[PDB]
């Protein structure tokens, strides 16, 4: 019930959750909707899915960047390095994002316009053989009990990456990140003081959605072999 | 090249 005194830990806390809330809407304060579409069976590719799903996507990856550039030192990088790290984090921080959306008792996922999706829509808009690996790790993301503080600063040690290749400054890196880290474990301690293995569990998870981004990559090439247009842009530049 | 992403961080 006590704690050590974190002032500046728990300054930028505050600032990674505000970053956080502010470019990513809460599941709770937020209109659900629904669509009618292909949500029975599978099919390969519901293109009117596709193109809600892709616009919602592009839209996140926007938000994605304003949040990078809401985390203290981040633009303290140069644009090179900025670009890398959003790059090689931003299918992961996408993935959490929507997984912490999952409503298991209607087994659906929601976006941050409400559109709430089953798991036969989630596959016919895209997802396709990643759905229920996706569906599995937002299943066994819910016991953390994940607040947007936590999912903030989780969110932020993905993209804040000293180890992603081809950085011109990956120590100036690791340093940012080390804050990041220290102040997760600390929150997490002041949330749970029982459960002081919260803390290298909700870091595993990283990893975990690593697995699932690697294999979305292979989905993009899939992707555009079934859509008639070109990949949206921006995605075609994340996944680059 | 990020012609997007350059220029979303770039401002
Ligand atoms: C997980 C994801 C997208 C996403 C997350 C949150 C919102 C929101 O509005 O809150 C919108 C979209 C996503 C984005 C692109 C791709 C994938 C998932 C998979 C895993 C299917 C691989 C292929 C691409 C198209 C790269």
């Amino acid at each position: 019930e006590s704690y050590e005194m974190t002032a500046e830990l728990d300054d930028l806390t505050e600032k990674i959750r505000k970053a956080h809330q502010e470019t990513f809407p809460s599941l709770c304060q937020l209109g659900k909707y629904t669509t009618n579409s292909s949500a029975d069976h599978r099919v390969r590719l519901d293109l009117g899915l596709w193109d809600k799903f892709s616009e919602l996507a592009t839209k996140c990856i926007i938000k994605i960047v304003e949040f990078a550039k809401r985390l203290p030192g981040f633009t303290g990088l140069t644009i090179a390095d900025q670009i890398t790290l959003l790059k090689a984090a931003c299918l992961d921080i996408l993935i959490l994002r929507i997984c912490t959306r999952y409503t298991p008792e209607q087994d659906t996922m929601t976006f941050s316009d409400g559109l709430t999706l089953n798991r036969t829509q989630m596959h016919n808009a895209g997802f396709g053989p990643l759905t229920d690996l996706v569906f599995t790790f937002a299943n066994q993301l819910l016991p953390l009990e994940m607040d947007d503080t936590e999912t903030g600063l989780l969110s932020a040690i993905c993209l804040i990456c000293g180890d992603r290749q081809d950085l011109e400054e990956p120590t100036k890196v690791d340093k940012l990140q080390e804050p990041l880290l220290e102040a997760l474990k600390i929150y997490i301690r002041k949330r749970r003081p029982s459960k002081p293995h919260m803390f290298p569990k909700i870091l595993m998870k990283i990893t975990d959605l690593r697995s699932i981004s690697a294999k979305g990559a292979e989905r993009v090439i899939t992707l555009k072999m079934e859509i008639p247009g070109s990949m949206p842009p921006l995605i075609q530049e994340m996944l680059e | 090249r990020h012609k997007i992403l350059h220029r979303l961080l770039q401002e």
